[PDB]
């Protein structure tokens, strides 16, 4: 029992709002839907909110208090802005001034508090309606790679400075730093493991869209009813595939196929990221230890000079 | 429905909104008040403008 | 000594040896329930 | 109506707060008083 | 309506002779027909040749020429920079180039086929679109960037763990690659497309064997983000970003070495536009 | 650099957004 | 009864 | 009907004064002409 | 029913907590106090 | 409906459209009011045309 | 159900409402008291202004 | 009928007056040829 | 609906587009007698063309 | 149902809600009394406030 | 119907308690101005 | 529709368009009249071909 | 019937016609040849 | 509708292209004599080919 | 609706621009000429 | 019915009891602590 | 019912056989303890 009208035109807090839909016409002819709202905004939706909005409002102040108060200065230098963790002479401790690293605490408190009631939203909303709970799930294998990133690997290694900081070009200094330090990341075997696993997801995708686009001239784009009879257009897709790699699937078994190689790929990262430097310091030289590392006696350098 | 709420105001206002927006006002002259007393204690103790 | 450390064997050589296998075992079990005997439209009627 | 007096209410209180917090930093980082000085 | 057919009757339904490309090119196509369950026809024949030889040709490079038996520790590498454009069956990188121009035959030939199949089944060119993306992603990479270049020494060696250390000398040698835009744009659209992959498989497995109707998870979507996409436009989503990813990232190794020599040099201009240089402060200069 | 044969490369790199491009288009103008 | 997802619905 | 609500413009012009004022205060603040919140 | 009950509680608990937390991390990181200082 | 407001504005303004923009004009003349006070007396204090 | 709420405040509150209500502001009223306490305290100890 | 509706061009107009005048603000500011806002 | 507008341009403008119109156009007409001011005395301060 | 909760509170409790709330009211006095001890002993061992 | 649900108020205030007895251990502990675990 | 439009320019024009094709043609004319003389006084400030 | 439509057009030369502009004053500009926004 | 273009062409075009063609050739024309023109000043200024 | 005369049109436009642009800023940036110098 | 098949018996404990013993082989094997294999 | 069919054991012993003897022939080959295919 229900009632879908009501959980999608309710009042109060456990209700939506922008209750009369919009409409978008160039989402309607290249997408074929255009319909906009209206969105729930429950308990634990509000806290995600406040949470994220807090966290925000402390690091584009602090941008501000950088730049000087200048707003020309402010426009050109955004890209390059950054609040950094507290530097390695402290340690994993609290009493950083606040432009040396208290305000990355306190936005960092404030992002995992709403990416936990994001969660919360998520698990609470597919339970209201008819449906199940895989996106919680995926989205927890999600989160156990930024639990990694941003709190559990600087507190094994003992420094708040082996946390990214927050800005458009310090995530790619954070992966170059982080890379540079723990000898050459191309020789983590879990690093291996989390690029199969991202590049079989992109090829998984692409195909998945590709040849549902191409049979979809007998309706095969309407999963839910072909996983209770299949027609011309799933036929199709299985011939086709059969004749191609000498076997095929379901309108059921790829979507689980989907799940999984998205799934194992925050997993393997998360591991490998945690071993980087808590018990290998050095992925170049475990590599010759491991027997995994070419000889290459006599490179040819002219190649690689200008 | 409309019987606290004045003539004049009558399609813009219920008795709740009226009741309600008596609070919002009484709340935002009160905080004017102190802040008068904040900003004059705060000139007193080092001005701002030299 | 010719031989990988102990380590070698624990992260890069099981996990390898456990990926090709389960795809292989997977593969095969998504085929044997993709070409199976269920509900299907007529080919001859539906086009 | 045309303007609901929730909607006025919500945007009015988030305003007030947002500049309150902004001025307030703002000061703080000036240096121009003698406030929570090391 | 519906009933247990054994898939038997699908398969010999629709298998029909002739309606490929070599059929509409020569009026019959010589090899039209089925090895097991595979479709052997014309560029069904070359590309496995090209598999079968580009295969022997790497395993006689990496385990004679080099003399081991580990197969993580190959250098199947080109000829020197110095040998230009020339290929010289007496000088070292002879069993590259043949390896390299048997894989090139093959996935040409892969791509060939899969349009041949298509047209049998009478569907769409979307999979041999989508995948033609990654074989000139290839082609960019061995053919086009090394006679751009001058040598064909630009191109990377084919060993497994030793291709790595070309990606990760290319990568330092016009530093910083972060700081490449097609670089960013392809990474971008990599995540995007993880992402969205998570997210269909979950919505699709989340709704499949339950006493509900097909508008559930339209409203499931609707609550959490204010917008559902629909069932034809998350495929069309899925197919473009998997294509595109690529497509973005051909141009950020071809401009590499060719048009740009340093990625850092080439944010310079920003801080030198008129509207706001001049308007800073030491250390808060241009 | 030669400059001439790496503009005709550029052009093939250029060329092989062709394919996706007329996808977009087809897309488009099949839907009114 | 045999469904495409491995179910048997009477 | 009508080309615009009073409701959109209402909107847009109070944002836009809104903007303004923080730009300009930002600008006279940081431009270092007048003493203001100094020292 | 214009205003409900369940809202205001929830945004005024959740404005104080938020407020709370972030006056007494500012606090600490000021070194005006003495406090948990080694 | 249309009755307060004036015949010429008619096609568009309410009553209370037509409140809430008086409202917002007398607000938009004691604004500029303060503020031809205020640039009076920053120009007194420090000249920013030199 | 509206017997316990006051004439006043009837198109506002109910019955449960209103006593968590109740709740509220003495919990409210209980906590502002510590806050001075806390503050007289802390003033004491080291004064923040100078 | 109508190629263009009023609300548009009011829309793209404004829109475009107001990144003018900033654009050209901005630009004379940075040059440094007028005294205008100076420490 | 087409009343006040000209014979001329009906096939374009209603009344209340009329109306928003004229508007505008008196806007646009006080904005560059200023800017034509303002561009005088500037010219007058320090000219920018040597 | 609506049996051993007072009737002040039957509008807001329950049965099986009253029992699992006595229970959660007599944790919660415990763990503040164990609190308050444990905050004495680390005082009496070093001061936080100095 | 219920205004306020028992299990909710239970949830959160439980989830509130067991975040603030970990974050505060942290702070207090990762300070040093008291000698607990010291090698 | 085509009664304002020339017999020439029917097959292209409508009412509507005919009339705003001429307000773009005649700012094209002023404008270019315009670049005209502020090209002429550019020169005789500084010729830019030498 | 009609090739090109006459809302395309004006949008076509409308754009190009300010881009150009813009691409042209700031070239100008950044030459040097002419004093303008000097000191 | 195909009652002003040519008999030779009716095939190939309609009533607004023939007029749309005309008027392109026409530029296409104009703008090769200004190009040839502007070669020859050029040349005449400074010759290329030497 | 018939596309030789739109595609025509629209690529004799394109190419059109694009070759002025670039052999502009290919004359000027060479020195052959004074054109633009201080 | 019985909680577990035959079949799931066999294939977990053999499969287990291939892998433990591959690894401990490895394990001995490289470690040096027997003259076995050795040059 | 029988739990394993005759087809899967006959392909699992042999390609487990097959596995074994190439990876033991490896092994022993690339340790160096026994002359064999030395130079
Ligand atoms: C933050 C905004 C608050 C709000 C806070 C207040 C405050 C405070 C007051 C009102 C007042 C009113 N509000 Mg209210 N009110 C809000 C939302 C609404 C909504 C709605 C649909 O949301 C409506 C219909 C109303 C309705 C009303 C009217 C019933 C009432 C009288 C307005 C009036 O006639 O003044 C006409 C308007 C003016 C004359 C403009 C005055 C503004 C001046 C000019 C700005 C500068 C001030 C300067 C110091 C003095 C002038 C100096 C110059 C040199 C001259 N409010 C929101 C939630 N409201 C007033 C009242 O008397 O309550 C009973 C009042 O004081
Ligand atoms: C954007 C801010 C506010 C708003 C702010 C104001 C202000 C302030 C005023 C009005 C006034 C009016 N507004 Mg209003 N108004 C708004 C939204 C609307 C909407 C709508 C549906 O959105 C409508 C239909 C209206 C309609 C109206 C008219 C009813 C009324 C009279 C217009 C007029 O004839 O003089 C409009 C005036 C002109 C068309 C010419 C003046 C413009 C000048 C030239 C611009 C530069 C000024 C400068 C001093 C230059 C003068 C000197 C020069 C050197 C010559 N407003 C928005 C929400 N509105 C006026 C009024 O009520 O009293 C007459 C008035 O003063
Ligand atoms: C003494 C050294 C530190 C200090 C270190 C700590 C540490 C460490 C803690 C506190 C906690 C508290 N401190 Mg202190 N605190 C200090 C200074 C202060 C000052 C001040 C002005 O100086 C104030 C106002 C406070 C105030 C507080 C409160 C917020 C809180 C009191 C507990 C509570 O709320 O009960 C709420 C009720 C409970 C906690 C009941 C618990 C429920 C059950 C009993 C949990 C037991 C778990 C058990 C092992 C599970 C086993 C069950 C199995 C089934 C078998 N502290 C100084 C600086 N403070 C605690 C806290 O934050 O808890 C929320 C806490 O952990
Ligand atoms: C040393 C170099 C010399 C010089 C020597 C030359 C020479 C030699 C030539 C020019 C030419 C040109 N020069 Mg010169 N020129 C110099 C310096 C300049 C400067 C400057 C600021 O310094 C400028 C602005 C110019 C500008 C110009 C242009 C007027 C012209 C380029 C034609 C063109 O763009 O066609 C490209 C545009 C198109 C193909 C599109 C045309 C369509 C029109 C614009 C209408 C489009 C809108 C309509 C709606 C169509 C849309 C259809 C849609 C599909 C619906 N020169 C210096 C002094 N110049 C060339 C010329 O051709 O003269 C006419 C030429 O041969
Ligand atoms: C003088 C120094 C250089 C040189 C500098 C330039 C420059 C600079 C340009 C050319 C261009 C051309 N040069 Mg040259 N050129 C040189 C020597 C040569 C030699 C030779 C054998 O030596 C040859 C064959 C050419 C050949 C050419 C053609 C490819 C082209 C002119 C014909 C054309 O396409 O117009 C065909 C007709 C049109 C393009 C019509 C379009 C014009 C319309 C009217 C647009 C005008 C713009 C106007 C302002 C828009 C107003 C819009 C309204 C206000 C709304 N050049 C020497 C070496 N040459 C031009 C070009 O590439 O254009 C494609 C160009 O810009
Ligand atoms: C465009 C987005 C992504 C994508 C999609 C894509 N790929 C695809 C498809 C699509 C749509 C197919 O339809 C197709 C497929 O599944 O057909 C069976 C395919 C495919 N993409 C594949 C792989 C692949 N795609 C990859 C990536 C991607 N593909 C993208 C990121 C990658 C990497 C590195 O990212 C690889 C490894 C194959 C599974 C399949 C193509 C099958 C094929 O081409 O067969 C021909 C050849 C063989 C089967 C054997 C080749 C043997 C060689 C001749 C000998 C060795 C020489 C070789 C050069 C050595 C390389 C060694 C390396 C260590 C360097
Ligand atoms: C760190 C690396 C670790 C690697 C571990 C890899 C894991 C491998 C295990 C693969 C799963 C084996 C499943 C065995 C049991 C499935 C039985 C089956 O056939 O399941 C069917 C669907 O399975 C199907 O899609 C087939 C199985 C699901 C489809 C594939 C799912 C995996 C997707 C990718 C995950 C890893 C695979 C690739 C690894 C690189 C459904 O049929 P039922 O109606 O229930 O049948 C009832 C009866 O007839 C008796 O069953
Ligand atoms: C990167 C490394 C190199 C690439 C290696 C590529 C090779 C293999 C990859 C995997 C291939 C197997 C894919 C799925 C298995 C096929 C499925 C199957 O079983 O298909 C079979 C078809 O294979 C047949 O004939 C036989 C089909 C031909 C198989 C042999 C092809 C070899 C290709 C050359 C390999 C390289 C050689 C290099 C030499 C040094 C027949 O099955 P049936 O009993 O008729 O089925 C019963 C019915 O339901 C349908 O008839
Ligand atoms: C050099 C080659 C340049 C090819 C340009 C093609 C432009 C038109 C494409 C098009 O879009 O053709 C339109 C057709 C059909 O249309 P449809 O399937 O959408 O109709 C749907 C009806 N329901 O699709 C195709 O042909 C697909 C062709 C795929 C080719 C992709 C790979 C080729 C380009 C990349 C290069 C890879 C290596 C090539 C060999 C070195
Ligand atoms: C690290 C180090 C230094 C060491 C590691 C130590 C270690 C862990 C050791 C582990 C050893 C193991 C596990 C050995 C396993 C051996 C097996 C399974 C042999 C199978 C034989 C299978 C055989 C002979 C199969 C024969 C098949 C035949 C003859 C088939 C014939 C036929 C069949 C079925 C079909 C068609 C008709 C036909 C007659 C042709
Ligand atoms: C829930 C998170 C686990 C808490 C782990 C606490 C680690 C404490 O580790 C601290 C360091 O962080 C600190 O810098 C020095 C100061 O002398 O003393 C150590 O005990
Ligand atoms: C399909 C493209 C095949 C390879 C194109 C290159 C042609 C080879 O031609 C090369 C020249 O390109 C080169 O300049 C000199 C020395 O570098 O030697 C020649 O053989
Ligand atoms: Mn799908």
């Amino acid at each position: 029992p229900i009632d879908l009208h009501d959980e999608e035109y309710r009042d109060g807090l456990e209700g939506t709002i922008a209750k009369p839909p919009g409409h978008v016409g160039w989402m309607q002819r290249l997408l074929g839907e255009g319909q906009v709202g209206p969105i729930y905004v429950g308990l634990w939706g509000v806290i995600s909110f406040i949470t994220f909005f807090a966290s925000a409002f402390i690091i584009l102040v602090d941008y501000g208090r950088q730049v000087g108060w200048n707003p020309i200065i402010y426009l050109r230098e955004f890209w390059n802005l950054a609040v950094y963790p507290p530097p390695t002479e402290y340690g994993l401790s609290w009493n950083v001034p606040w432009d040396k690293g208290g305000a990355w605490l306190a936005a960092t408190f404030f992002l995992h508090i709403s990416v936990l009631t994001w969660w919360a939203r998520l698990y609470t909303r597919a339970k209201a309606t008819g449906v199940g709970t895989q996106l919680a799930w995926g989205f927890a294998s999600a989160l156990s790679l930024y639990f990694v990133i941003y709190l559990f690997h600087p507190l094994a290694l003992g420094n708040w400075s082996a946390a990214p900081g927050h800005g458009f070009r310090a995530i790619l200094d954070w992966t170059n730093y982080v890379s540079i330090h723990w000898g050459n990341f191309y020789y983590n075997p879990f690093h291996m493991l989390s690029i199969f696993f991202l590049l079989g997801s992109t090829l998984l995708l692409a195909m998945h869209g590709a040849t549902i686009v191409a049979t979809s001239k007998w309706k095969s784009e309407m999963e839910f009813t072909e996983m209770m009879a299949e027609g011309p257009g799933t036929q199709r897709a299985q011939l086709f595939w059969r004749w191609v790699m000498g076997w095929n699937a379901n309108s059921y078994n790829i979507h689980i196929w989907a799940w999984w190689f998205a799934a194992f790929t925050a997993i393997t990262g998360a591991i490998g990221l945690f071993l980087s430097g808590t018990l290998v310091p050095d992925w170049y030289a475990w590599g010759e230890t491991a027997k995994i590392v070419a000889p290459w006696p006599n490179p040819d350098w002219a190649q690689y000079v200008f | 429905q409309n019987d606290l709420v004045p003539d004049q105001w009558k399609p813009l206002f219920n008795n709740a909104e009226w009741l309600v927006h008596d609070i919002v006002v009484k709340t935002i002259y009160g905080g004017l008040i102190i802040a008068v007393i904040a900003h004059v204690l705060c000139w007193a103790w080092t001005p701002w403008i030299r | 000594s010719p031989w990988p450390v102990w380590s070698g064997y624990a992260l890069c050589f099981v996990p390898l040896a456990a990926v090709i296998l389960g795809f292989i075992i997977a593969a095969r079990f998504t085929d044997k329930q993709a070409t199976s005997a269920y509900l299907r439209l007529d080919p001859a009627k539906a086009n | 109506r045309p303007f609901e007096f929730r909607t006025s209410v919500v945007v009015s209180t988030l305003l007030g707060l947002v500049m309150a917090l902004l001025i307030h930093f703002v000061v703080l980082s000036s240096g121009a008083f003698n406030w929570l000085r090391a | 309506s519906a009933e247990v057919i054994p898939f038997s009757i699908i398969e010999e339904f629709y298998k029909r002779p002739g309606k490929t490309l070599a059929a509409r090119f020569f009026g019959v196509d010589p090899f039209d027909f089925w090895i097991g369950r595979f479709y052997v026809g014309l560029f069904g024949a070359i590309s496995i040749i090209g598999i079968i030889l580009g295969v022997a040709f790497y395993l006689y490079e990496g385990v004679v020429n080099e003399g081991t038996l580990n197969i993580l520790a190959m250098r199947i590498e080109p000829p020197p920079v110095s040998q230009g454009l020339n290929v010289d069956p007496a000088q070292p990188g002879f069993f590259w180039f043949l390896t390299m121009v048997a894989a090139t035959i093959a996935f040409v030939g892969w791509l060939l086929r899969q349009i041949d199949i298509s047209l049998k089944l009478d569907m769409g060119m979307e999979v041999p679109i989508a995948f033609g993306a990654v074989v000139s992603s290839w082609i960019t990479l061995q053919w086009l960037r090394p006679i751009a270049m001058g040598a064909w020494g630009h191109g990377f060696p084919l060993g497994i763990t030793h291709h790595l250390d070309w990606v990760s000398n290319i990568g330092y040698q016009y530093y910083n690659f972060f700081y490449n835009p097609f670089h960013a744009i392809g990474i971008t659209l990599l995540f995007a497309s993880t992402l969205f992959l998570h997210m269909h498989g979950s919505a699709v497995l989340s709704e499949a064997k339950r006493n509900i109707s097909d508008q559930n998870i339209h409203v499931f979507w609707r609550n959490i983000l204010g917008y559902s996409i629909g069932e034809i436009g998350i495929h069309r989503v899925a197919f473009w970003t998997g294509a595109a990813s690529v497509l973005f990232s051909n141009l950020c190794i071809f401009l590499s070495g060719t048009f740009v020599k340093d990625w850092n040099a080439f944010w310079g201009f920003w801080d030198k536009m008129p509207i706001w240089n001049g308007v800073g402060q030491g250390a808060l200069v241009a | 650099m030669n400059w001439i044969v790496a503009t005709f490369m550029l052009m093939f790199v250029l060329v092989a957004f062709l394919p996706l491009v007329v996808s977009l288009a087809y897309t488009w103008v099949t839907n009114p | 009864a045999a469904a495409p997802a491995g179910a048997a619905a009477a």
